[PDB]
């Protein structure tokens, strides 16, 4: 079939900047190249069809170009609402094929995380489990490290890390790190600590609690 | 005007078949081709085939002949796709999408998530996320719910039955040892909590469960 190749899988750019997303076809497809935008909730929307024609409610900021083999979607001036994943699509004739997408992130001013720590609930504890949660709120860039210390000793096992999607309004991220223990393991130690290292500060933000309650 | 309404998430055992639906409204169903597109995580988009409901003509990507079957029922204004001999490779979000006229895929369904697995449905356990016994100041409190041990996807979380949406942060689900977990957090003014019911609403479509978890201060 016709292989559609996208230039890059991810792109980061500042508000107001010109942004290009590229697509290449393994054969000449003339003008039969389309651009769809997919949002985090999975919604798909046609933006550009037949190489260069804008579809419904698409801002004048968007334009398309094509040589027949090399194509690009261009955003003149990046706006908040432009977050999403962009896919190209050739429809010369069946079988239709698609590029594998380019995820577009907004490059924001650096922002330090606000850190919160959550001891296990009595509800979980009574059931025999113990999860400890470190929450890092409203930071940029996405890259962030969370270190757990149990009774002062580093713990890597049983830790699960996850991020939100980039905030649609202010471009920040949040993330949680969850340390999973048995109740018995949890009650065998006193000090629970998470340390968050982020490029905004050379020193980590540290949050702790003591199982013996302060 | 034009809407494409797809069926809900499905869990299916390997080797069996699933049949999903795409109800069309707001246009003449029989006068436009309906296409189906497969999205597997980190595998882009794949075109499956299309059907013209007016005369029942179909085409397929060669790969999907005998694997996916497209049908349409005019009286119901509904397009169907039946995928047989299910393998892990068939776990995906499937979209129905309308083609034309003089535009390509102008209208899309919301997608149908298929999970192929031998594992049974497991409802999540929900635990409250409550600050430690009074140790941080002081105008904005962060609360939450830990959602643990569920299968398959998805789970959705909302706050105060959807009335609370500002300051809500819900992290992506993670898969570990066959099960999924996520957490949702909300940051609200100190005068709101513990004053008013901060409830998280946890829905798990596969198990048909709709859970609530009250967020209450710790026992002194
Ligand atoms: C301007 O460029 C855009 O317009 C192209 C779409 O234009 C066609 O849309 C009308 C409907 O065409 C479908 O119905 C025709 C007759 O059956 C088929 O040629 C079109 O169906 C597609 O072809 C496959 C069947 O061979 C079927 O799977 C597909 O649905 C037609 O009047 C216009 O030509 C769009 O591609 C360009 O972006």
């Amino acid at each position: 079939d016709i292989q559609m190749t996208q230039t890059t899988s991810s792109l980061s750019a500042s508000l107001g900047d010109r942004v290009t997303i590229g697509c290449r076809a393994s054969q000449d497809i003339g003008s039969y190249l389309n651009w769809y935008q997919q949002k985090p909730d999975g919604a798909v929307r046609l933006l550009i069809y037949y190489t260069s024609r804008l579809h419904s409610g698409v801002p004048s900021r968007f334009s398309g170009s094509g040589s027949g083999t090399h194509f690009s979607l261009t955003i003149s001036n990046l706006e908040q609402e432009d977050i999403g994943t962009y896919f190209c699509h050739q429809d010369t004739k069946p079988p239709y094929t698609f590029g594998s997408g380019t995820k577009l992130e907004i490059k924001r001013a650096d922002a330090a995380p606000t850190v919160s720590i959550f001891p296990p609930s009595s509800e979980q504890l009574t059931s025999g489990g113990a999860s400890v949660v470190c929450f890092l709120n409203n930071f940029y860039p996405k890259d962030i490290n969370v270190k757990w210390k149990i009774d002062g000793s580093e713990r890597q096992n049983g830790v699960l890390n996850s991020w939100t999607d980039q905030d649609s309004k202010d471009s920040t991220y949040s993330m949680s790190s969850t340390l999973t223990l048995t109740k018995d393991e949890y009650e065998r130690h006193n000090s629970y600590t998470c340390e968050a290292t982020h490029k905004t500060s050379t020193s980590p933000i540290v949050k702790s609690f003591n199982r013996n309650e302060c | 005007e034009v809407q494409l309404q797809q069926s809900g998430t499905v869990l299916a055992r390997p080797g069996t078949s699933v049949k999903m639906s795409c109800k069309a409204s707001g246009y003449s169903f029989t006068n436009y081709w309906m296409h189906w597109v497969k999205q597997r995580p980190g595998q882009g988009l794949e075109w499956i085939g299309s059907i013209y409901p007016g005369n029942s003509d179909t085409n397929y990507k060669q790969k999907f002949k005998g694997k996916a079957k497209l049908t349409a029922v005019t009286s119901a204004s509904t397009a169907y796709m039946e995928v047989n001999s299910l393998t892990n490779e068939d776990s995906a979000v499937y979209y129905c999408t309308r083609f034309g006229n003089y535009v390509p895929f102008a209208y899309w369904g919301q997608g149908t998530l298929v999970t192929v697995s031998a594992a049974t449905t497991t409802a999540p356990s929900v635990y409250p996320l409550v600050p430690g016994c009074s140790d941080t100041s002081g105008s904005s409190v962060t609360l939450g719910c830990l959602v643990k041990g569920y299968f398959p996807e998805p789970v959705t979380v909302k706050w105060n039955y959807g009335a609370l949406s500002s300051g809500v942060r819900t992290v992506s689900s993670v898969l570990q040892s066959g099960f999924y977990s996520l957490s949702s957090l909300v940051t609200v003014p100190s005068s709101t909590w513990p004053s008013q019911t901060v409830i998280c609403n946890v829905a798990h479509p596969a198990s048909k469960t709709e859970l609530i978890k009250r967020i209450e201060p710790r026992i002194p």
